[PDB]
């Protein structure tokens, strides 16, 4: 069991204890997807108001 | 000195943040009006506690935090609370109608409306930063704003602040305090969208916090105040290394490099001890070995799972109070013989240990007892995937019938995003299984 | 009244336990994926342990121990015995064994011992087994290593090679082989209960040491004995000899008793195996509790030394004993957690 | 702040609506003159949801009163709280509807509908953030039945992104007072299936048996039945009128209750120890709709407890009923029973429990109505009264088919497994 890299200061104390060794989308893409979802909402609201006008 | 900005999203994120910052002030001796008598540098300083607090020429210490919810009932409590003085209004942001426990409503419909205003207020905090480490994002998986808007903000933050680190403090849903039937949907969707944008995410299952408050504090029916009080203690011990002098986890990047060797498996399991009731006038004070050994009992974990049936990829021990390294090494050596601790072959069987001589701080009148030594263990074990399995099963049962899906589609989302998000979690579950199983 | 769910319809043991619980009038059976249960009689592979113990207001119990697979599968058990201080690579009651993969592996070490004893002209009859084979197949006995190591690369699943017991205890009349099956119940407190009654699964053909091409004289499974032999049923009904008769034979033919010569070693082996894995499977501080019924298979040599050959996590009983054992499961493993309205058939092995 | 607009249409709707405002005005400490005289301050934290605040700190209900005949309109103004309503929000005709769904929907109600929407619009523009609408009415008449669903259709066209709730009195299995109710109900249900987010099913025969068997009212009256409905209507709106987080607005409630859009018809319940309350609310004898919950399965449930009580005891007792009767809860909607508690009790009671269930057993009601409707329509009995107002026969056929579809859908999920 080794105790390596012991750093020691006023507030506290840090160390390591080894026991055994081993063996993104762009901004344009974001706006486009948010717009496609706004379009889908507007088409559904259009189909609704269209059927209510009928 | 480098700065960190905390972002609190939704009801759960706001209220936990409101408890964390009350606890931060008590630890650093900051008064509700923002005055810190012990700060001998007025109007400035590059002290370690200044990583979370700004300073004004008048002597006030202002949290580097922004609070965002899509309805005012929660944030208006901050504007009137004991620490209303602490913040200034540009940090608090409100909508008028919430996301209705709907991930798509908070992500697409209402998220688009308010995202740009939030980034501007975030940008105001970043302009005051000489060197910005990254962000700490508090939110819930189940809420409409917590799941929907957070995952949108994470995407933009990866753009506006490309190379800066992001840490989540997420609230895994628990039925005993859950407000919505569709939380499993919101959790899978937000996890999928945020996975590639979060460098390290500490999950908290309200079931575990709820039972701990019942078992160890003898609270008949815990409330969010009870739960948040305890959550603040775990959050504080994790962020303590960023707010005090030290050499372990003094930079947001250290969390990833010390706890996350595999990018997608970035969900460490936190374990905290001792949780003692203050109504017990006195108890036999617990030894370092006893509290350290408590860290391997599932009853003290933030997510009820069985690490014995997984594999560790990293482990850190964060002590606060009367703890010396020789006591720790004795506790570790004796514990390793009685416990079933298995590491992955491609990692050393080690423990990174940090000690901070200041004993844990408790809120006056709270349910938690003042103790002289405490410990929090952050271990990246595959056993936390049990939580993903639980949540995925609930998702499958409802989606087999397309139950409630129309609420999401009516908000502009497509049924494909349900399958796309679910497949990602299916891969994540199998990623966890390659690492931790033979 | 309590609730339970059945998820392994093929379990003949828990089929009768299910019948018994409903006869109680205090247990209602729910359907497969109803999560609001007290007791899960779960499936045999990929049982979802991670979902148990998360239903508020429900003490949930399950009839399997997570992690028992390390003991109830040949490749796992060999690795467990060799790599545990408790059981010790220098173990006395487990035959010299080696794990070997077709096409972490131990093939090179198995040959080391094989030539080591053909140097000394000691017997070299080894056997290869695996959890993939069944129905009396997937098994080969030979004295030449080449015949066996070629036979494994002919397969695709991991196997284990084990030193065949060339000098077994042979029952007379018949001059025939046998193995012993003991049933063990481990409750949620991890109490180890041994069923008072065991069974000898018998070979009805005389043990021929010369020719191993013949299977039936060597393999004592209740399947191959019923299926490749006509003298099946001559000496005892169904090639099943029970302890009272076996106790008499030992006394009359060897001036000893079942208890002293054999049974005391069986209880030692059971304790050692289960107590070795208690830290890794015990559920006394978990959110869900466990119990499991195990079936231990033993071989006895002519010196009356007891050897362990395998363990079954999902075993079957003998037709004469289903009623007595399956009701004992209810009182000790189920009714212990979920009481009912208001002598013992088990041996408790202390630790 | 999140304001709801209330509408009551027809003789039935107005009578029920009037006692609803009597109950909650008392609960919020408002007297008939519109002035607050209460004790606690939780009474006013969410008062703006159902009340507008006007000069002089007087609170006026955000209520619109509608009927094609003036009779019941004059009774509302002479009642106990009739003084409180905004006099410009009384929108009444003179003809009446004569139990004719076509008159309320197409001819007599058409001439009056715009006058109603003008009041609706004026109220909605005075809302910080309008939340939705709730309507009280019957499905057997002509005004609340026919004109009510016209207002619903008109309101959706102006406020398509707002929630629409209704408290609908359904025809009863054995008690009726109008011959053509199968036609009026079937024509309204067709509308509600398409244009409402949440509908509470009330039938009078169940209310009457409660009044006669349980409360022991030897000669019950619509006065006694309405007191039950208003008490229930108070209970189902407690989470909307008092501080809380669970089902705190109409949309959040709908999202937790409606797994599939067309299956949004609920079976209310009320009761009357903690174990006693929880047993009652689940009992068939405490349901306000004539459907046995044991003849179907619950898709979702919402329970509201009021008064001072041990939440530990409540939480423990709700779980026992769920785990006791697992067969009656769908296995494929985990944790579909949600419980909320408010410290404010109703008047006369210290502990109350209100029950909201979305049970597939509701199909029985839609089958009763369909059977009666077809028996009339196959012979075209009484149809000349409707075709005489301009309707075509095919409007009837479509309404029948939609309800038969709605019955099929309810059965589909009643037998679904995991
Ligand atoms: C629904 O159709 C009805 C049919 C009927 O007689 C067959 C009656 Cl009496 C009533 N009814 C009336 C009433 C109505 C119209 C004309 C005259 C009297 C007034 C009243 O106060 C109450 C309580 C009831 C009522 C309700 C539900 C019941 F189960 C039993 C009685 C209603
Ligand atoms: N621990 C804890 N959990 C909370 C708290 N508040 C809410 N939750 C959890 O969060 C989930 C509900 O999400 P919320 O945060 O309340 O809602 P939201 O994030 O504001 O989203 P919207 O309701 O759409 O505006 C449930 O699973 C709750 O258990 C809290 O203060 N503490
Ligand atoms: N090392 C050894 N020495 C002597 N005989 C052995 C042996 N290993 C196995 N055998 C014989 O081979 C037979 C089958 O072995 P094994 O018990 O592995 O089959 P199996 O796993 O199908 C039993 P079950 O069906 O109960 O799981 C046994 O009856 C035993 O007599
Ligand atoms: N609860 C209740 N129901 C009523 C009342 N008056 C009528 N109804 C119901 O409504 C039906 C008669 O419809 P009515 O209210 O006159 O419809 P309208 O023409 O729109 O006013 C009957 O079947 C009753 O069940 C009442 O005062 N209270
Ligand atoms: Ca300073
Ligand atoms: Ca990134
Ligand atoms: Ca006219
Ligand atoms: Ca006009
Ligand atoms: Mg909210
Ligand atoms: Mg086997």
């Amino acid at each position: 069991m080794e105790v390596i890299e012991l750093n020691k200061c006023t507030s506290g104390q840090s160390f390591e204890v080894i026991l055994k060794p081993p063996s993104d989308p762009s901004l344009e893409e974001i706006q486009k997807k948010l717009e496609a979802a706004e379009e889908r909402r507007k088409y559904q609201e259009a189909e609704l108001l269209k059927h209510l006008a009928e | 000195m480098r700065e960190c900005i905390s972002i609190h999203v939704g009801q759960a994120g706001v209220q936990i943040g409101n408890a964390c910052w009350e606890l931060y002030c008590l630890e650093h001796g900051i008064q509700p009006d923002g005055q810190m008598p012990s700060d001998k540098t007025i109007g400035g300083g590059d002290d370690s506690f200044n990583t979370f607090f700004s300073e004004t020429g008048a002597g006030k210490h202002v949290p580097r935090a922004v609070f965002v919810d899509l309805e005012p009932t929660v944030i208006d409590e901050v504007r009137t609370g004991t620490y209303r003085q602490l913040f200034h209004p540009e940090q608090l942001i409100t909508g008028k109608e919430d996301a209705a426990n709907n991930y798509a409503r908070g992500h697409y419909t209402i998220g688009k409306e308010i995202i740009d205003l939030v980034l501007d207020r975030i940008r105001k905090l970043a302009d005051q930063c000489t060197g910005l480490q990254g962000f700490l994002v508090f939110h819930s998986f189940g809420g409409g704003t917590g799941s929907g808007f957070t995952s949108l903000l994470m995407e933009r933050l990866s753009v506006d602040y490309g190379k800066k680190s992001k840490l989540e403090f997420s609230i895994y849903p628990a039925p005993q305090v859950s407000t919505a039937v569709v939380e499993p949907y919101n959790s899978i969707l937000t996890t999928h969208t945020t996975l590639e944008h979060s460098d390290c995410a500490f999950m908290v299952d309200n079931e575990a916090i709820y039972d701990i408050c019942r078992r160890n504090l003898d609270i008949e029916r815990p409330t969010y105040t009870n739960l948040n009080r305890l959550i603040s203690q775990i959050v504080s011990s994790i962020t303590a290394s960023l707010r005090f002098d030290g050499a372990l986890n003094v930079d947001l990047t250290e969390f990833q490099t010390n706890l996350v060797p595999y990018p997608r498996i970035h969900f460490p399991l936190a374990t905290y001890a001792p949780v003692i009731s203050a109504e017990k006038a006195y108890h036999e004070q617990l030894s370092v070995a006893e509290i350290t050994n408590a860290c391997f009992e599932p009853a003290n974990q933030m997510v009820k799972c069985d690490p014995r049936h997984g594999k560790y990829m990293a482990c850190c021990l964060l002590y606060r109070g009367d703890v010396v390294p020789k006591d720790v090494n004795a506790a570790i050596a004796t514990i390793k013989t009685k416990r079933s601790i298995q590491f992955v072959d491609w990692c050393p069987t080690g423990f990174k240990v940090g000690i901070n001589y200041q004993p844990p701080t408790v809120v006056p009148g709270g349910d938690l007892a003042k103790v002289q030594r405490a410990v929090c263990m952050l271990s990246n074990t595959t056993a936390i995937a049990e939580a993903w399995a639980r949540l995925d099963h609930k998702f499958d049962l409802m989606y087999a019938k397309r139950a409630f899906v129309h609420w999401y589609v009516g908000e502009g989302m497509e049924e494909g995003e349900f399958s796309e998000a679910r497949e990602d979690m299916a891969a994540l579950e199998k990623d966890y299984e390659e690492v931790g199983v033979d | 009244m309590y609730t339970f769910v059945v998820r392994d319809e093929n379990s003949s043991v828990y089929a009768e336990v299910s019948r018994l619980l409903l006869a109680t009038g205090q247990w209602k059976r729910l359907r497969k994926d109803n999560p609001r249960f007290n007791l899960m009689l779960g499936e045999r592979n990929r049982l979802p342990f991670g979902r148990l113990g998360h239903e508020p207001g429900l003490v949930q119990l399950v009839n399997y121990y997570r992690g028992a697979d390390k003991l109830c599968r040949k490749a796992s058990l060999v690795k467990l015995i060799k790599t545990s201080p408790e059981l010790s690579e220098s173990c006395t009651w487990f035959p010299e064994s080696y794990v070997i993969y077709p096409t972490t592996d131990e093939r090179e070490v198995f040959l080391a011992a094989y030539n080591r004893r053909r140097e000394g002209r000691e017997g070299n009859v080894w056997i290869a087994k695996s959890s993939a084979g069944a129905k009396g197949e997937g098994i080969l006995i030979s004295s030449e290593a080449s015949e066996l190591l070629d036979f494994i690369d002919e397969q695709g699943q991991v196997h284990v090679i084990q030193k065949y017991l060339e000098k077994p205890l042979l029952l007379e009349p018949g001059h025939r082989k046998f193995d012993i099956r003991s049933w063990v119940l481990v409750d949620h407190l991890y109490n180890i209960y041994l069923y008072r009654e065991g069974v000898l699964r018998t070979s009805s053909e005389p043990y021929n040491s010369a020719n191993f091409q013949d299977k039936t004289c060597h393999l004592t499974n209740h399947c191959i004995q019923k299926e490749y032999s006509k003298n099946y049923g001559r000496y005892e009904e169904g090639n099943e000899m029970f302890f009272e008769e076996f106790n008499q034979y030992l006394m009359d033919a060897l001036n000893t008793t079942l208890e002293n010569s054999i049974l005391l070693q069986i209880k030692h082996i059971i304790r050692s195996c289960l107590m070795c894995i208690e830290p890794a499977i015990s559920t006394k501080h978990l959110h869900y509790q466990s119990f499991q019924l195990f079936g231990f298979d033993f071989m006895v040599d002519e010196e009356l030394k007891v050897w362990l050959i395998e363990v079954n996590g999902a075993p079957a009983c003998a037709q004469k004993l289903y009623a007595e054992l399956c009701q004992g499961i209810v009182d000790v493993a189920i009714s212990s957690v979920f009481p009912l309205a208001d002598t013992s058939i088990f041996i408790k092995l202390h630790h | 702040m999140r304001e709801i607009v209330h509408i009551q249409a027809g003789q039935c709707g107005n009578q029920i609506g009037a006692k609803f405002w009597e109950v909650i005005s008392d609960e919020h400490g408002i007297d008939p003159t519109g002035s607050y005289h209460g004790d606690s301050d939780l009474q006013l934290e969410r008062i703006n949801v159902y009340y507008n605040e006007a000069t002089g700190n007087k609170y006026v209900p955000r209520a619109i009163l509608v009927d094609l005949e003036p009779g019941t309109m004059d009774s509302v103004r002479s009642g106990p709280f009739g003084q409180i309503f905004r006099p410009d929000n009384f929108v009444f005709g003179q003809s009446g509807a004569g139990n004719n769904w076509a008159k309320g929907h197409y001819t007599e109600g058409a001439e009056l509908v715009d006058s109603v929407l003008d009041v609706v619009r004026k109220e909605s523009e005075s809302c910080d953030c309008l939340q939705g609408f709730q309507l009280t009415h019957s499905l057997g008449g002509g005004t609340g039945s026919g004109m009510g669903t016209l207002l619903i259709s008109k309101i959706r066209e102006e406020y398509p992104d707002r929630i629409m709730n209704t408290f609908s009195v359904m025809p009863s299995p054995k008690v009726s007072d109008t011959v053509v109710e199968p036609y009026n109900a079937t024509l309204s249900v067709h509308q509600l299936v398409e244009n409402t987010d949440e509908t509470y099913c009330i039938d009078n025969e169940a209310l009457y048996d409660i009044c006669f068997r349980t409360l022991k009212l030897t000669t019950p009256t619509y006065g006694d039945l309405n007191h039950l409905v208003s008490a229930t209507m108070s209970g189902v709106t407690t989470c909307l009128r008092f501080p809380g987080q669970l089902n705190a607005d109409l949309r959040k409630l709908a999202v937790n209750m409606v797994p599939f859009p067309r299956l949004h018809f609920f079976m209310p319940g009320f009761a009357p120890t903690v174990p006693e309350l929880t047993q009652q609310m689940f009992d068939s004898k405490n349901m306000m709709a004539a459907c046995d919950p044991r003849h179907g399965r619950y898709l979702t449930v919402a329970a509201i407890f009021r008064g001072r009580m041990s939440m530990k005891e409540v939480d423990e007792q709700m779980l026992n009923v769920q785990n006791k009767n697992s067969s009656y809860f769908v296995e494929w909607i985990p944790n579909n029973v949600k419980t909320a508690v408010c410290d404010i009790p109703p008047r006369g009671l210290k502990m109350s429990a209100t029950f909201i269930g979305n049970s597939t057993a509701i199909q029985e009601l839609f089958k009763r109505i369909s059977e009666q409707f077809t028996a009339m329509f196959r012979r075209k009995a009484f149809l000349h009264w409707y075709t005489g107002e301009g309707m075509d026969e095919m409007e009837f056929t479509e309404a029948e088919s939609n309800m038969n579809d709605l019955v099929s859908e309810y059965q589909q999920y009643q037998d679904a497994t995991a």
